[PDB]
């Protein structure tokens, strides 16, 4: 299996757990699926690559089902990036 | 496709009560937002309200607040709706859907017969094939969540259900034309047609869901000059 080349949706608004993380619930809209999820976190700048990602290599199985994908922004402003390119779902997150 | 299967046509007399239902395949109800929109006939798409399956979580418009009570059933993957004292003002077509950056799943329909701000416009136009066609939609308040517009356009053809054209402002619903193209940010959102066909004759809505209530615009019916 290869990257998503293709755009995701958010089902959901974005949650904060109890434990200091956030959880994302992606729709695939793209070709290629079976494929694995893009996703990373970026700073203020929407340059360096901050926080983590907890979910073990998140995967979109299909353009119907739902993939939930948890992640650690850091404290401050930072930018969850879905996808690739300037097809890429921007997220803006504020974590207090 | 058609994920959602809704329950069968209703024929009560007033003051009953019913309970539509909306079973879903493909996909866990529980990673979703289930919402239910009403339609009188020949009028537009009223957003009813939303659950979120996964703790029973229920926001309403404040119009259906006190007639519409929507459940959710995780182990049958099915969301409710309830309606109370139902009178011929209840008179209309329930559709189930589900999604939050715009509604990609629509159920059929069902029909319950009783026998007893966002600002679109124009409310209709007429443009000749292969031209231009633009149509508005007005926000009283900025849509935008964690930096992207929560507007969204739909086109519905006489006697279906409604359909997804653009998502989160300006994004193109797979399966569908590159003709259609939406743009906008803060409060003005349009949906461009270009060139428009003979098949686009339908009538067109705009809908906002950053915050509850996700209201849909008054409609604007697309005819092609004669």
């Amino acid at each position: 299996y290869t990257m998503c080349s293709g755009k995701f949706s958010i089902d959901k608004e974005m949650a904060e757990t109890q434990h200091g993380t956030t959880v994302v619930k992606v729709k695939y809209e793209g070709a290629g699926a079976p494929c694995k999820v893009p996703i990373e976190i970026r700073d203020v700048n929407k340059e360096k690559v901050v926080g983590r990602i907890i979910s073990s290599t998140p995967f979109a199985e299909n353009t119907n089902s739902v993939t939930n994908i948890e992640l650690e922004p850091p404290f401050g402003d930072s930018y969850i990036v879905i996808g690739v390119g300037d097809s890429a779902l921007t997220l803006h997150w504020f974590r207090k | 496709v058609k994920l959602l299967e809704q329950s069968g046509a209703e024929l009560v007399k007033p003051g009953a009560s019913v309970r539509l239902s909306c079973t879903a395949s493909g996909f866990n109800i529980k990673d979703t937002y289930m919402s239910w929109v009403k339609q009188r006939p020949e009028q537009g798409l009223e957003w009813i309200g939303r659950i979120d399956p996964a703790n029973g979580d229920t926001k309403y418009d404040p119009k259906f607040q006190g007639k519409a009570t929507i459940t959710a059933d995780t182990s049958s993957n099915t969301a409710y709706l309830h309606l109370s004292s139902l009178t011929s003002g209840d008179t209309a077509v329930y559709y189930c859907s589900r999604g939050w950056e715009g509604f990609a799943y629509w159920g059929q329909g069902t029909l319950v017969t009783v026998s007893a701000v966002m600002t679109q416009t124009p409310a209709s136009l007429a443009v000749s094939l292969g031209q231009r066609a633009t149509i508005s939609c007005r926000a009283s308040e900025n849509v935008d969540r964690y930096g992207n517009s929560f507007m969204h356009w739909y086109q519905q053809k006489a006697g279906q259900p409604p359909k997804l054209l653009i998502y989160r402002a300006s994004n193109l619903e797979s399966g569908i034309p590159a003709r259609f193209s939406g743009s906008g940010s803060r409060t003005d959102f349009t949906l461009t047609i270009n060139p428009v066909e003979a098949d686009d004759v339908a009538t067109y809505f705009c809908q906002r869901s950053n915050e509850v209530p996700w209201t849909f615009g008054g409609g604007t019916k697309l005819e092609i000059k004669r």
